DNA sequence: ATATATATATATATATATATATATATATAT
DNA sequence: ATATATATATATATATATATATATATATAT
DNA sequence: TGCCGTTACAATGTAACAGTGG
DNA sequence: CCACTGTTACATTGTAACGGCA
């Protein structure tokens, strides 16, 4: 029982931490570049209108 | 993570994928979802895969008292159970010795 | 490719059917024997390849069913390829009584080991002595000869249930026994808090229980 | 009907296409049970070198939803096979940067012409401008 | 270096390329003996979930022929993967008839510019004509 | 694992009925064309399969097949 | 009340796999 | 020129697994 | 309609050239 | 020089959508 529970806990921990690391980073990356692109596009828009 | 740049995010995501490859080789459909998730043209796939991961660990719950379906929640209960089991093991080994 | 097991059968089903435990389990199951947690090896074997065996037995028009208590058994269909049979009313009385003893804490001191005499005493305590005796013999009026006949009939029914796996005689004693969780099926008509006549119709529709 | 269809060729094409799809994981057969699908696929594998029986195999075990894709793939294969003989009938494939492609396609939908027709007209106009100047 | 090199991705790409080549029937191994080639291929198959060891498998059993095609295919795959993020960096594949392609290519080598550049000049001349018609 | 042809024989759709009739002791003669042919074809493995049950699959000189239970 | 069928356990014999010890031929040191 | 060490073959016999037969208990049925 | 040619793509693989830095 | 990288111009195969035609 001890062995089984230890394995289960370790597996759960590893899977969760790695999935979060894998996904959230790309999510943040995309969020950041979308922010940056918006910032750039506003300057382009203002210059165009003038 | 907001502070860092795209390069570090990509590198650590690659490292996380490397860990996942090991952690997922056993599964077939989940492994397939992981493989599909890598297309840059459909980032949403990644999230889909993440959902599956939860939708997997949810079913790996053992018994009623660990039915904190939130996988992150079950960890503490499991650790408590390990400690408890340590004590019961001590008692049982003493019994066996006597 | 050819000469390849997957051509015909899933790998796990073939492995299960080639396991040393398969034949005894299959013979017992087809005989009608229920499987409980006590037969650790057989129970674990059933758990591992539960799906393969249900789909295999589906070929016989019989459902391999796991009750919520965790004990497996077979329910034949009307088109069963394996014959089907129904327990006697006395068998039902004794099965309900055994479920009571399994759940009864008063006899906890017995620690699960029971004698046929105690079973008979409890049965007569809760049931109608003479009107139940009516079934043993139509011409019974409390005669002690017919009383012994009823005791003997109870013993025979107990032996039959033992054959079904509902009860185990002790490794050395055939006059003492230990109950198994399979007995819970005798309460399937009351495990659900609904009208008895609807649970009875549901059960008979499910093939769980025929009338008499 | 413009291109004559040859059985020993198109049937080999179909066998190769189905084998490729199976190797890709596509469910070739209509059988949900894995055993029947595997048996049919093995029959197909050993069915190599047979048009008259691969056709029957298709009729009997083929997945319903792949019929159209297989049909159009074979159409394209036939057309390409017949057109690849002569230079003037061959087709040259190129890759265009997204802005350039967007503008060129904008012109093509606007004028109702195809990419070939639109580019031909534009080049002809460029040549005509050269001649006007020259 | 313009494109970030990712090890756990390029390694997977390489493993997939090798597997694809083998299943296509090609002799990815450098071994002429059937048995050693089969053993190397089997180990490579086992290496599915360990892309890191794929580099070592390459250094141990990869056919000497494939270095150029390997470095070409993976370089192109990297470029395409990084370009697919944005539309304005994507590429569009089109097919051209032989006469049309012949004239266009002749014009491009005449002007000494790539096909996209020649198309840019042509469409820009047409749009300049449209503008001067408009003003 | 399992013998491949034994696996083939078990998978055959005739197997459930034939198995039930054998375990019921029924004798399969030449009249049952399908069952008799199946047994002829797959005897080498059904003999082993039913020996796993400590029973013997016997083909009589007349030709009909049957099961002889051992003591075990 | 007693004949009969069934399940269980034990002894006994068969057959096979396998390790042990010895005999025989050759090799090599004296 | 001799005697000892090696490898080979062989029978021995040891143990296991199998299959058979008998006795027993005992649960049924007349 | 059902087939059949046809177009416009997509995805990947290669050869060849041009750059880049040690 | 030399190697490795970035890029272009194809090829190769597959697919969906139109539109023609019996």
């Amino acid at each position: 029982a001890i062995r089984v529970t230890q394995s289960d806990r370790d597996l759960f921990k590893h899977l969760i931490t790695e999935a979060t690391s894998y996904v959230s980073a790309d999510y943040m990356r995309h969020a950041n570049e979308r922010r940056t692109h918006l910032d750039e596009a506003l300057a382009l828009r203002g210059e165009l209108f003038g | 993570l907001a502070y860092m740049e795209g390069g570090a995010l990509r590198s650590m995501s690659d490292k996380a994928l490397g860990a996942l490859r090991l952690a997922v080789a056993d599964n077939e459909h989940l492994r397939d979802a992981l493989r599909l998730s890598e297309d840059p043209k459909r980032p949403e796939r990644k999230v889909q895969f993440f959902i599956a991961v939860y939708q997997h660990l949810r079913e790996r719950i053992r018994q009623d008292i660990i039915r904190t379906d939130d996988p992150v929640d079950a960890i503490e209960q499991m650790e408590i159970e390990l400690a408890r089991l340590t004590e019961e093991l001590t008692a049982r080994e003493q019994k066996l010795a006597i | 490719s050819s000469t390849h097991i997957e051509q015909f059968m899933p790998v796990k089903l073939a492995q299960a059917l080639a396991n040393s435990l398969f034949p005894e389990l299959d013979s017992q199951l087809r005989a009608g024997r229920h499987i409980g947690i006590d037969d650790l090896d057989n129970h674990a074997f059933l758990m591992d390849f539960q799906e393969q065996l249900e789909e295999f037995y589906a070929r016989y028009n019989v459902e391999l069913i796991r009750a919520p208590e965790g004990f497996f058994y077979l329910r034949p269909r009307s088109t069963t390829l394996i014959p089907r049979s129904v327990l006697s009313e006395l068998d039902m009385m004794v099965g309900k009584i055994l479920c009571y003893l399994y759940l009864s804490p008063e006899r906890l001191a017995n620690q699960g080991i029971f004698t046929s005499q105690e079973l008979y005493e409890e049965l007569i305590s809760l049931a109608d002595e003479g009107k139940l005796m009516k079934f043993v013999n139509q011409r019974s009026s409390g005669s002690d000869l017919d009383k012994q006949k009823l005791q003997e009939k109870v013993r025979t029914t107990l032996n039959r249930l033992r054959r079904l796996g509902m009860v185990y005689f002790l490794p050395n004693n055939n006059n003492k026994f230990t109950i198994t969780e399979a007995v819970f099926r005798f309460g399937a008509d009351v495990r659900s808090g609904d009208d008895p006549r609807e649970i009875q119709l549901r059960m008979i529709r499910d093939g769980e229980a025929m009338p008499v | 009907m413009k291109y004559q269809q040859l059985e020993n060729l198109e049937c080999g094409w179909k066998w190769a296409y189905l084998i490729r799809k199976h190797q890709e994981g596509e469910p070739i057969t209509k059988y949900i049970e894995n055993s029947a699908a595997h048996a049919a696929v093995d029959k197909l594998i050993k069915l190599e070198s047979e048009p008259v029986r691969v056709l029957e195999w298709i009729e009997q075990h083929m997945n319903p939803d792949l019929f159209n894709r297989m049909k159009q793939t074979i159409r394209a294969r036939r057309k390409r096979h017949f057109n690849a003989e002569h230079q003037h009938t061959r087709k040259k494939s190129i890759d265009l940067d997204f802005p350039v492609w967007h503008r060129l396609s904008a012109l093509s939908q606007r004028r109702g012409n195809t990419l070939s027709e639109t580019i031909v007209q534009l080049i002809e106009d460029a040549e005509r401008k050269e001649k006007y100047a020259n």
